């Protein structure tokens, strides 16, 4: 095993709450790390 | 104005008035072209919060032109602005390179997160990232963990929250908030517990020792005390501050016991008169009547009213009385 | 933070010792009465809502100056904060009853509460009547002695837990006075 | 401590300037109101027991939970310490009336009075009601024409009310 | 304390600027309302004991089940605490009429109302049954002027939406 | 566009609130000030070509050194790019007298002006001299009324305090 | 942002022209009919929460599929937000009536609303009906065509804003579509 | 925070009284003298940027050691901040004149300025000279008694408004001392 733990990366998509956030900030948190492969 | 009972409110009279008014919420993804008069308010509100009422001259600000341009483009407040701003040189100059490591952690909790490190493990969780991965990943750990995303939004400026019950820290970290944030007309360089050169909550932040809260603007707002341990194992000196315990037979005789803190002790204004003495002005060792201002006392109830008159009739002023 | 089991292992850590005969006998007794410890905690959290409404209304009807203009519980924002300042207090005492150790309300609730209430202006001589009422309610629930609510239980005795929960409720009044 | 004459000097010494001709006119206006300044502190210190006790009795008459068993004035010692504090404040307001400024009132009475009453548990809302009741018991007593020649005292009576309102707001 | 003055000196201190004529023309409207908005608070203060009694007696008369045992209107001291609970609301609407805005209402009575009536079992449906009586009982030729009753009836509807 | 309307609807939105009574009477003051703010705008709008002329050459009288080589006034096109640069500032004031507030100045004129004037080598002291010319020879019974001139000059000295 | 005063100052700016007596009458009648704008926002905000709950529970009485099992308005959590999605859009068209121009909500309320409702599966069939009956509650309050509410207003005409506020209500029904 | 109308409410709240014909008369003169107070703040926002630099130079011309190497205003960045420190003090006095009472500069500027200036090392005699200059500059601007600039007002008196703003400047010197 690598370290003391194996927590996931913050670069992984769908990691924040997205429960009762604003419509400006809801759309920012669903497309967190998906923009690259859509354009690839 | 001071007090806790006048306007049926108590937090806006501890120096948190102007902080209790603002939101700065950035109601759109990108900044609208053609105009700047709305996002300039968002930019400058982020500057006064993240740098902590610091002055940034217009040549110092012009170093950070690139960043302010991407945030005004289609990028976000926390990761593209507040994380970029804390990796500039105008941030690292004041809060990182001037201090030891624990001064940097206490100011990143205050600036980025708006609260206080309570306990040794909040320090150690952030200290260990610097030793293995340098500064540029040490700032990331204040952002890309599970505290920032659930409290502040993607486009809200990180307001202060270390005083309220929702930040589930402690009640000792409540008193530590009113040592860091000493009002609204104050900065980090401009408060007498950290002059941008030291660690503000060093012994009290590690051991979670609660402090007496002294309101900014009160008569006795200049109270500051120095630190020395006592006891022969840690090789310390007796006689600097007062104890915080009131342990013995003097605890419950003369009533219950309190801890009083005085600040202003000058050489004139001791005797039972109105004027200074004239003559030699000092004894043969020429120290002072009070070799340092900011004396603290431990006193019972039945000796509280004679002590009070000894404090005030000899020039001192009372900063805080807490029961022990 | 620390339970009854981890309290023992930090005492035998100082001795560089293991756990043997005499130091497991008081710990197996915790497991023995462990069904009664769960069976007492559930009797509190089942009806804690009436326990915090009756408690801060017993302080008010004893001290009528708390709802005067200029009283600490005068407006609705100050009264609603009182209704949850005591609901936080009851949450952490029921943690120390469940874990069998008072090192959880000592850390996250009691440490620094006295310096916090004197800053905000909360009268601490009237905050202790609200806890002493809750002390009388909590020992009248883990023994079936509540006047207007009877709860079914297995037969037996629970007076040791009545002195355990009364030591937690008295150190809340010892940390803020 | 300072008075109204040692206040102007301590202001002028910090700027190191010679007192103007229009600043001796202010101090010579201040001595012409000198007899009436004595006529107010004589009318107050000759009524001090009637000022306190008629205003203490009026306090517990409309706030009976102070002297109810359990309140913060139920004991003989917790009551004797209450009439002492109502006489402490009146003594340092009459000190601050011959002086002409509230410097002896701050440094020896009020700086620390709010911090004391938060520690002891004394309700600060009722010390205001106690202090405000002695103010108009003394304001109406200082407008007594008997024994004094009839003139005008409305700039000095408004000053005596200002020391009471300062000591009332510095405890809440 | 949201008023017209405290709106603009807190909007300006947000930006960090001086009071311009976007802050001076606001207080001109504070002059164009105080001749009639202060007229209602003059009438309400000298009449409130004749109004708070008529307001509660149009609540218990409709909500007659509240005087049963087990409820929140048991005995006389609870009903005496029910006129104390309403004569605050006729005092807080008096305080909002002199600051101009809705300052005292949304931070003394409204702020925290959802937790002090749900805990103490106080029905929030009876409060609106008494305030809407006072709004529907408002007769602008006799009792007021025609411009006080526009704005005096506008703060009761601030309560009703914030209680419902 | 920091006018009286767009400063109350931004204050309620930051709190999450409906437009309350403190918002509705700060825009009453917008009505009782437009009669002394709009007639000062059309008078500028019908006479801007003759007032920007005598205000334009005021800085070319005082700072007569400007027509040296290496400075702002070499050739005729630098003069034509100068009587345009001052013709805009009377238009942006004319927008601030029809929007009510100081909106169009501090986003289009004031914003980004300190750095375009430092690198193009334009001395700002001739801007504050040409502006303070037309600020100082209007007389209140002839060209305006006594209420339009205090409104007109207040947006004029907003420029000079922003440049200097 | 851009109200009815700021609308003419960018139309005249983009042609680089002074605002003058050719087009200062459209703002002269706007000011002289400004009390009708104040007598219309005050006749909406007095029951602004009431006309939500009559409409969001009036949407479902034409369509019982919303409180079907598996429906979009099924639980209490989804019913809390539907009454919350229904008090924002009413608040933001209050902002578009005090301003006089729609531009307060095409950058704040409607900027990207279409992509969030197709993310959560909020259907476009009901939200148009949810605002169409709230629009009919809006246009029936500024004039005195409401049934049990007849506010005492000064006489005149109000068919000008009634063709305006409903024009601010079908633009969201064309944006979320 | 608290304007003049917000001060008679909190004073009458401690009595739990209704504001009436004895307290409304003090505020009825406040709206009659409102067109002078609006006429006077306009006279200080206009001449604001010149009042600061005249006062920082006027402090320096009486204390020439303040620019000496070791003085508080030695370099550019220390001098640039003194022009900033001196105009935030003026910006709150323009606020407290606009409201009526002194509780916007008291709790946002003077609550914490005593220990601001004894941590940076700013001399508390030089700074109160720069306040006392701007005290005289504003009093001579409120009355038309300035030497080089006169502003056209309707004729009357503003002696009460002149001595009010002197009291706001006079407590800055009492606070930071
Ligand atoms: C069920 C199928 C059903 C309902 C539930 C109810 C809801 C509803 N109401 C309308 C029309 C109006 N609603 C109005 C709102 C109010 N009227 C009031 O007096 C109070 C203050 C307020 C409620 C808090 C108003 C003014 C109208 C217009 C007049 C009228 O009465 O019609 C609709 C719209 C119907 C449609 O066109 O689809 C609905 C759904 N009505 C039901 O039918
Ligand atoms: C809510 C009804 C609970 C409940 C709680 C219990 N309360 C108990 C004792 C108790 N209650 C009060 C408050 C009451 N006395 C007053 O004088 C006033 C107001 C003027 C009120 C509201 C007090 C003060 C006390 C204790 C006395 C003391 O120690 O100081 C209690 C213990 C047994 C009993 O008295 O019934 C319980 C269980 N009872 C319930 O059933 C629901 C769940
Ligand atoms: C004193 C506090 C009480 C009392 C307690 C007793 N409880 C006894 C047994 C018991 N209780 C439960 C339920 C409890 N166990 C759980 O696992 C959970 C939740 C997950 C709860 C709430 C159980 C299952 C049992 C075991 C036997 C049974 O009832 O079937 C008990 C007797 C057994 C023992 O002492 O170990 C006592 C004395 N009884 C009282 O009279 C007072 C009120
Ligand atoms: C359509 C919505 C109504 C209607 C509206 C009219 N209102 C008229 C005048 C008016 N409204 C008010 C109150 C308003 N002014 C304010 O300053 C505030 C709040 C701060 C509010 C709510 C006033 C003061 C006036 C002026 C006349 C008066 O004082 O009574 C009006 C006549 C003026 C005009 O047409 O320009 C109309 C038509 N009337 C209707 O018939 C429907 C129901
Ligand atoms: C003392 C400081 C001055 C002085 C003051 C007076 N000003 C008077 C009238 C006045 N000023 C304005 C402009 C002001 N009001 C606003 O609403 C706005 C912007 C939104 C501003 C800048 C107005 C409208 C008025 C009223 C004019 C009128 O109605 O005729 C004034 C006369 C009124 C009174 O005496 O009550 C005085 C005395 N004048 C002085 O001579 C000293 C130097
Ligand atoms: C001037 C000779 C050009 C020209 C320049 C403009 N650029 C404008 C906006 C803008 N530019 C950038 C790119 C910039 N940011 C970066 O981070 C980097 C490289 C690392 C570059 C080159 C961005 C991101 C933006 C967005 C707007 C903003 O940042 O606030 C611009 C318009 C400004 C505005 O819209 O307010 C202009 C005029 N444009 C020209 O026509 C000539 C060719
Ligand atoms: C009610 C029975 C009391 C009383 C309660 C009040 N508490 C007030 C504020 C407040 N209280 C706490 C302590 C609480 N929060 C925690 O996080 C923890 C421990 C985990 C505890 C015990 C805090 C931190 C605060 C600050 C406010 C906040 O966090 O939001 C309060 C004042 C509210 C206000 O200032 O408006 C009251 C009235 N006071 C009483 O009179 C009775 C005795
Ligand atoms: C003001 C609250 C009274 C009032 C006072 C007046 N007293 C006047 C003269 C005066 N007062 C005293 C007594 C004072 N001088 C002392 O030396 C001592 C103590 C030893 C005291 C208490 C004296 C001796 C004098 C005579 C000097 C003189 O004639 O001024 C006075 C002037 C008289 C006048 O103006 O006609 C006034 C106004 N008078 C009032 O009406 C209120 C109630
Ligand atoms: C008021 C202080 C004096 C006064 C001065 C004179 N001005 C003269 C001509 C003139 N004035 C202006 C400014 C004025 N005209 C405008 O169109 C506008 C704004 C839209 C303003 C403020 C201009 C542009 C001109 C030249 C062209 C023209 O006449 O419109 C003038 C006559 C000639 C001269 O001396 O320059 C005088 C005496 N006039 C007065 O009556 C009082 C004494
Ligand atoms: C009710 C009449 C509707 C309906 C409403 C629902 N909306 C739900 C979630 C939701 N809505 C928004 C937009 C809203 N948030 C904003 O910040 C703004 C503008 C400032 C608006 C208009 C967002 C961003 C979300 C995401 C989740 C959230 O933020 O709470 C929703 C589902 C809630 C949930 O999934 O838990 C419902 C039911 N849907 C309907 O069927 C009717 C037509
Ligand atoms: C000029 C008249 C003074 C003087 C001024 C200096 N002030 C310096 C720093 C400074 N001042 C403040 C307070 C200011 N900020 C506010 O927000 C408010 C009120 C709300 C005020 C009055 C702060 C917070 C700071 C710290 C700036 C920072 O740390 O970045 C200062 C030092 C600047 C520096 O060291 O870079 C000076 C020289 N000093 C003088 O000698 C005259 C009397
Ligand atoms: C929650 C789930 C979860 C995961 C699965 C990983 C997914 C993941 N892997 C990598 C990143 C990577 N992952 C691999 C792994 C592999 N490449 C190979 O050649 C092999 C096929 C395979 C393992 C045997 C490699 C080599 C990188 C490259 C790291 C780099 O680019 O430096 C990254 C980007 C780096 C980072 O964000 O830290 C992420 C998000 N992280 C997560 O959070
Ligand atoms: C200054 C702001 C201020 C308020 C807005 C009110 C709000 C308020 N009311 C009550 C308290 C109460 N309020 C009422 C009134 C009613 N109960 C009902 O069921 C009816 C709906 C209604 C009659 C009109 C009653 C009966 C109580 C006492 C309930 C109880 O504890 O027995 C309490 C608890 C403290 C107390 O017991 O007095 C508070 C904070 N009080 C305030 O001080
Ligand atoms: C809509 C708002 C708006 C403005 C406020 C101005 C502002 C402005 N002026 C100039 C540009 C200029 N402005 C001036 C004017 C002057 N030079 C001086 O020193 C005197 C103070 C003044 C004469 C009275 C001159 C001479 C130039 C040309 C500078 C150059 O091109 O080198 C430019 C650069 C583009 C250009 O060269 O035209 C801009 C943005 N223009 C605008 O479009």
């Amino acid at each position: 095993l690598t370290g003391y733990d194996s927590k996931s990366s913050p670069n992984f998509p769908n990691r924040a709450a997205t429960r009762e956030r604003r419509t400006v900030s809801f759309n920012a948190r669903v497309a967190r790390n998906k923009s690259q492969a859509k354009k690839i | 104005r001071l007090g806790t009972v006048s306007g049926n409110s108590s937090l806006d009279k501890l120096g948190l008035d102007k902080f209790l008014s603002e939101s700065n919420r950035a109601y759109t993804p990108r900044a609208q072209p053609g105009f700047s008069s709305e996002y300039e308010q968002i930019i400058s509100a982020t500057y006064k919060q993240l740098f902590g009422n610091a002055y940034i001259m217009d040549s110092e600000r012009a170093e950070m032109a690139k960043q302010e341009s991407m945030f005004r483009d289609g990028q976000l407040t926390l990761k593209d602005f507040c994380r970029a701003l804390a990796k500039t040189e105008q941030y690292k100059k004041r809060f990182f390179d001037s201090r030891p490591l624990y001064g940097a952690i206490e100011l990143n909790f205050k600036n980025i997160l708006g609260r206080t490190p309570d306990g040794l493990e909040h320090y150690r969780a952030k200290s260990a990232v610097y030793d293995t991965k340098g500064y540029e990943a040490f700032v990331d750990a204040f952002f890309d963990d599970g505290e920032y995303d659930e409290v502040y939004d993607d486009y809200t400026v990180p307001f202060y929250r270390g005083y309220k019950t929702e930040a589930n820290l402690s009640m000792a970290a409540f008193t530590h908030f009113f040592r860091m944030v000493r009002g609204s007309s104050t900065s980090d360089k401009a408060n007498p517990n950290s002059m941008q050169k030291d660690i503000p909550l060093n012994y009290y932040g590690i051991t979670k020792t609660p402090l007496a809260v002294i309101a900014p603007g009160a008569a006795g707002t200049a109270y500051t005390e120095s630190f020395a341990g006592t006891g022969s194992w840690q090789s310390g000196r007796a006689g600097l501050n007062a104890a915080r315990v009131a342990l013995g037979v003097p605890a419950t005789a003369n009533g219950k016991s309190f801890r009083v803190e005085v600040t202003g002790y000058t050489q004139p204004g001791f005797g039972i008169t109105a004027g200074t003495a004239v003559g030699k002005l000092y004894k043969a060792n020429k120290l002072s009547r009070y070799p340092r201002s900011n004396k603290s006392y431990v006193v019972g109830f039945d000796e509280l009213t004679p002590l009070y008159q000894r404090i005030t009739k000899n020039g001192g002023t009372i900063a805080s009385i807490t029961p022990l | 933070m620390l339970d009854a089991f981890s309290r023992v292992v930090v005492n035998s850590d100082a001795k560089a010792a293991y756990v043997g005969g005499s130091d497991l006998q008081a710990l197996k007794s915790f497991i023995a009465d462990g069904n009664k410890r769960l069976d007492a905690v559930n009797s509190i959290v089942s009806n804690a809502s009436c326990m915090v409404s009756d408690a801060v209304s017993g302080m008010i009807c004893e001290n009528p100056g708390l709802i005067s203009p200029g009283g600490n519980c005068y407006t609705n924002r100050r009264m609603a904060a009182c209704l949850r300042d005591g609901e936080i207090i009851l949450r952490y005492v029921s943690y120390a009853l469940l874990a069998g150790d008072a090192s959880v309300l000592e850390d996250r609730c009691l440490n620094g509460l006295k310096e916090t209430y004197i800053a905000l202006g909360v009268p601490t001589n009237s905050s202790i009547r609200a806890v002493s009422i809750m002390k009388a309610q909590a020992v009248a629930f883990i023994t079936n002695t509540a006047t207007e609510r009877k709860m079914s239980f297995a037969a037996g005795d629970c007076t040791s837990l009545a002195s355990e929960v009364a030591s937690y409720f008295d150190r809340v009044g010892a940390a803020i006075s | 401590m300072l008075d109204a004459f040692a206040k102007v000097v301590a202001q002028a010494d910090a700027r190191g300037e010679f007192l103007s001709n229009t600043q001796i006119d202010a101090l010579s206006k201040m001595v012409k109101e000198g007899n009436q300044r004595l006529d107010i502190v004589n009318k107050v210190t000759s009524n001090a027991s009637a000022i306190v006790t008629n205003s203490a009795r009026a306090l517990f008459a409309e706030q009976p939970q102070l002297i109810q068993p359990g309140g913060n004035a139920y004991t003989s010692r917790r009551m004797a310490a209450c009439l002492r504090d109502m006489e402490i404040v009146l003594r340092y307001v009459s000190y601050a009336m011959i002086a002409g400024d509230s410097s002896v009132l701050d440094d020896r009475c009020l700086n620390g009075l709010r911090e004391t009453y938060q520690a002891l548990g004394t309700p600060g809302s009722s010390v205001a009601v106690a202090i405000q009741k002695m103010k108009d018991a003394s304001v109406a007593l200082a407008n007594d024409t008997t024994g004094t020649p009839i003139g005008d005292c409305s700039s000095l009576v408004a000053e005596l009310a200002g020391y009471f309102d300062r000591a009332a707001v510095s405890v809440v | 304390m949201k008023s017209v003055i405290t709106t603009v000196v807190s909007a300006a201190d947000a930006a960090g600027r001086f009071p311009s004529n976007s802050d001076l023309e606001s207080i001109q409207g504070n002059i164009q309302r105080s001749a009639a908005r202060l007229e209602a608070a003059e009438k309400l203060a000298g009449n409130h004991e004749a109004v708070v009694k008529e307001a509660g007696d149009a609540c218990f008369a409709k909500y007659a089940y509240l005087k049963n045992p087990g409820e929140a209107g048991e005995n006389q001291e609870k009903i005496n605490k029910c006129y104390r609970d309403v004569d605050h609301y006729m005092r807080l609407v008096n305080y909002c009429l002199v600051v101009g805005g809705t300052g005292p209402l949304d931070e003394w009575g409204i702020a925290g109302a959802r937790e002090v009536y749900r805990t103490l079992n106080l029905p929030t449906s009876a409060y609106v049954a008494s305030i809407a009586y006072t709004r529907d009982r408002l007769c602008v030729p006799r009792d007021m002027s025609a411009q006080a009753g526009v704005e005096f009836s506008a703060y009761l509807d601030y309560l009703i939406n914030a209680l419902s």
